[PDB]
């Protein structure tokens, strides 16, 4: 199975360039996944949708 | 390229150097950027700065003349900055934010 976990986060987190994001998903029991990546130098307007990890 | 203005019994008063992006580069957030010159007794170090009210001056349409005071305004290039001018920008990264990609 593949599925999407979807998070609104524009209040919450302030996510502008070169910012660091760290973080887990944490299951009830098994390995977490790891969520690590730093968003890019430059966000253009001609590409809206962004690839992080 | 690089262009320069001689004011007559003075010498070289002003510079504009023409920069563009290597093949295959990623885009370059030239607002970050610093350039660093030497000459006969000083090394400087320059940092970006905005033109008027707005991050590059808009002449994505052609210049009069590009030394041309009142055309141009020059008046934001103190001792200790430097301002960007937009040349060719298909997709309008120069004159948001001011980013180089392919093609500038
Ligand atoms: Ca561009």
């Amino acid at each position: 199975d593949i599925v999407a976990i979807c998070l609104n986060v524009s209040n919450t987190l302030n996510l502008k360039p070169r910012t660091k994001v760290t973080g887990a998903v944490i299951p009830e029991f098994g390995a977490p996944a790891v969520i690590s990546f730093t968003t890019p130098a430059t966000y253009l307007d001609t590409q809206h949708i962004i690839e992080l990890q | 390229g690089v262009t320069g203005h001689y004011v007559k019994n003075k010498g070289i008063d002003r510079i504009v150097i023409y920069i563009t992006p290597n093949a295959g580069s990623a885009p370059i957030d030239l607002k970050q950027c610093k350039l660093f010159l030497m000459y006969d007794g000083k090394a400087v170090s320059l940092n970006f700065s905005k033109y008027d009210t707005n991050t590059v001056g808009d002449f994505t349409n052609g210049i009069k003349d590009i030394f041309n005071t009142t055309v141009v305004k020059w008046n934001n290039a103190d001792a200790t900055s430097f301002v960007v001018v937009a040349l060719q920008d298909d997709d309008k990264s120069l004159l948001t934010n001011a980013v180089i990609n392919k093609g500038d």
